[PDB]
RNA sequence: ACGGAAGGGCACCACCAGGAGUGGAGCCUGCGGCUUAAUUUGACUCAACACGGGGAAACUCACCAGGUCCAGACACAAUAAGGAUUGACAGAUUGAGAGCUCUUUCUUGAUUUUGUGGGUGGUGGUGCAUGGCCGUUCUUAGUUGGUGGAGUGAUUUGUCUGC
RNA sequence: UCGGUUUCAAGCCGAUGGAAGUUUGAGGCAAUAACAGGUCUGUGAUGCCCUUAGACGUUCUGGGCCGCACGCGCGCUACACUGACGGAGCCAGCGAGUCUAACCUUGGCCGAGAGGUCUUGGUAAUCUUGUGAAACUCCGUCGUGCUGGGGAUAGAGCAUUGUAAUUAUUGCUCUUCAACGAGGAAUUCCUAGUAAGCGCAAGUCAUCAGCUUGCGUUGAUUACGUCCCUGCCCUUUGUACACAC
């Protein structure tokens, strides 16, 4: 999709960092909340992201519900250059 | 452009919660579902049938 | 202290009640009209037949230091 | 009667810099006033102004 | 909050609505009876009855830990106040909402249904 | 099952006794028809026709006259650092202050463009391919099986004369 | 309970008693077998087909769904003197209502009105609200003829909702003042606080109720029966029907 690669990883880190997202299903919401870009370009890029693999979706009454798999926390390290298994999401951050 | 999504309340802004469904939409209390959405969910939003 | 209780079903709504009428004695010491919320639609999804209206109903009944903080641990509430 | 694609005419790249004795930045054309054209762009010469090429919204610096 | 308790006990369903068909529309492939939330002082409990019950800690934290922040995220609860216990149905051949989704898979599977309805 | 066949029994979606009407008038509103660029459409006995919660200025919006955009995911081949892509002041433009397309020559940085597939959305079609729900048959009392009894059998008795 | 009744019964009828004696009144629930009934225009339910960039996707601008020789279905308002109007008396119940905000609105002024405005209370058994509703009730005016019954049609002006009122959104003011003189053949609904008359809240909803879902106020006439019509149920009966008169 028509996003430069400061938007596609716009976040690179929310994702690895928290582990999740929500979106209710509004293209040209325009400003999602939680989240600094359209509420469209998180959407189509977890569509890019999902459809590839490393992260599933789930639906439920229009709030696109997101989360990734252990085929992500090796994806993030192509073009996510963080230090290989250096920590993780679902890992020891705030009971783990 | 930003003649895109350049227009507006009523009909156009209200959905039910459930299908994105305009028509028929149930707001009393602001539960905000189709009467046809809201019969199904009904039984454990709080609504029984008594009389 | 004064408290306001409030829930749908009535018992544990009244096990309260009861059980703050007994730390009321906790050492030998000192009913709202039910609203009922009513949904009035159509049992049929599209138009056709019989015009059949269907009434659904909701019921919320409503009533009103260190052994303060230990009374408090159905909708509870207090000021 | 359909409709037409962009041209976005590409060019052999930035098509103007030049030197001088080989060599020296000499230079040519002129910059905006905004740190938002931080000499990461030179502005535009189109006709009748210099206006920018990242500052296209605002920004129409004159000399 | 400042909502009439009339306007809010609907909205208290609801939530408790799209909770559950969410849950099954997530978890029915993992067995999963109705869901409890207790309206109780500090967290908001929500007990899960589930028939198969440990589909909900993934590597050893991993998947209620996954949901946890899910739900606070759509519904905008601050960390921590989400308290997602996964107890196990009781007498899971009580809940036909169970079984159903044991003969969806099971039919979902090539089985006959004269078979697996029986 | 049906009978302008018999015996019972029972209903104001039956009559009887009557009320209040409707059918006539004016306007509201729905259906047809005619009309139209389109007058979106579903439903036609009860059980279509102030019914689709259908009280439509925009939205709704499905129709009609036009104008944008991709929100065309992922794979492959292509383009590709000596420019892939993207964008835009003003005018020409146009309902428009819209850079859609042209003039113009600046941006922008592998993000997506060209193509083959392959998706996706779809108030597009089929309620005579379905689920769920609903209406109706049917507001009435009706329906079934185990065992034995009858019949080669389909079937029947049970589920009955009378009250 | 007492009697009358039964045919032994099951029950039915009368009475006294009682807040209550038609299952006490009214509802919710509701079987087996079915219909090619209706709904893909509620679903991010869905098989197959069609479409997928000059799009049937989507958005934006503007029009239409309202369009008027005509037929029909639900209704609203009336032909008046058991009325219209003007003062006056003044009595309900079911409900809904605001903070990632502008809902329900009292009281003070301004305005003939519609409405305008500065406060105000209420997340609501508290406040709006006794919702001072309307029919209705007491007192007057009009005088039988389209009249002061009737308010359709239309002109002119002032307001409110809303980016936007033109093909009047709706409210107000004055003016215009049509058919209609109790509705043919047909035909709907109804047995008690029911029919009908009367208004009110809720759904809708930015604005718009002549609609619907309910609630109370005033409150009758007439049957407490039949199988004539329409028609359901159970036997028996006949059939050349079985896609079933
Ligand atoms: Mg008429
Ligand atoms: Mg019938
Ligand atoms: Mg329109
Ligand atoms: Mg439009
Ligand atoms: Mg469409
Ligand atoms: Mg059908
Ligand atoms: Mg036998
Ligand atoms: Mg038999
Ligand atoms: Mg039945
Ligand atoms: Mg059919
Ligand atoms: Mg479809
Ligand atoms: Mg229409
Ligand atoms: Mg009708
Ligand atoms: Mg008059
Ligand atoms: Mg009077
Ligand atoms: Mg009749
Ligand atoms: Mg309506
Ligand atoms: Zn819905
Ligand atoms: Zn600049």
């Amino acid at each position: 999709m028509l996003m430069p690669k400061e938007d596609r990883n716009k976040i690179h880190q929310y994702l690895f960092q928290e582990g999740v997202v929500v979106a209710k299903k509004d293209f040209n919401q325009a400003k999602h909340e939680e989240i600094d870009t359209k509420n469209l370009y998180v959407i189509k890029a977890l569509q890019s992201l999902t459809s590839k693999g490393y992260v599933k979706t789930q639906f439920s009454w229009q709030y696109y519900y997101y989360t990734l798999t252990e085929e992500g926390v090796e994806y993030l390290r192509e073009y996510l250059n963080l230090p290989e298994h250096i920590v993780p999401g679902t890992y020891i951050q705030e009971r783990n | 452009e930003n003649v895109w999504f350049s227009h507006p309340y009523g009909k156009g802004s209200r959905q039910c919660r459930v299908c994105s469904s305009h028509t028929g939409l149930i707001r009393k209390y602001g539960l905000n579902i189709c009467r046809q959405c809201f019969r199904e969910k009904a039984n454990d939003i709080g609504f029984n049938k008594f009389r | 202290i004064r408290i306001t209780l409030t829930s749908t079903k009535v018992k544990q709504l009244e096990n309260v009640s009861s059980n703050i009428v007994k730390n009321a004695e906790q050492h030998n010491l000192v009913r709202l009209p039910t609203k009922v919320l009513k949904i009035s639609t159509r049992k049929t999804p599209n138009g056709e037949g019989s015009k059949t209206w269907e009434t659904y109903e909701m019921r919320i009944h409503k009533r009103y230091v260190q052994i303060v903080k230990r009374i408090t641990q159905v909708d509870v509430e207090v000021v | 009667k359909i409709k037409h694609k962009h041209k976005k005419v590409k060019l052999a790249v930035l098509s103007y810099y030049k030197v001088d004795a080989e060599g020296k930045v000499t230079k040519l054309r002129r910059e905006c006033s905004n740190p938002t054209c931080g000499a990461g762009v030179f502005l535009a010469n189109h006709k009748d102004r210099l206006y920018c090429g990242k500052c296209h919204s605002v920004y129409k610096v004159n000399a | 909050a400042l909502i009439s308790k009339k306007r809010k006990l609907v909205a208290d369903g609801v939530f408790y609505a799209e909770l559950n068909e969410f849950f099954t529309r997530e978890l029915a492939e993992e067995g999963y009876s109705g869901v409890e939330v207790r309206v109780t002082p500090t967290k908001t409990e929500v007990i899960i009855r589930a028939t198969r019950t440990q589909d909900v800690l993934g590597e050893n934290g991993r998947r209620i830990n996954e949901l946890t922040l899910l739900v606070q995220k759509r519904f905008k609860y601050a960390p921590g106040t989400i308290v997602l216990y996964a107890e196990r149905v009781q007498d899971r051949g009580l809940s036909a909402v169970a079984q159903a989704e044991s003969m969806k898979f099971k039919l979902l599977n090539g089985l006959a249904i004269r078979r697996a309805a029986y």
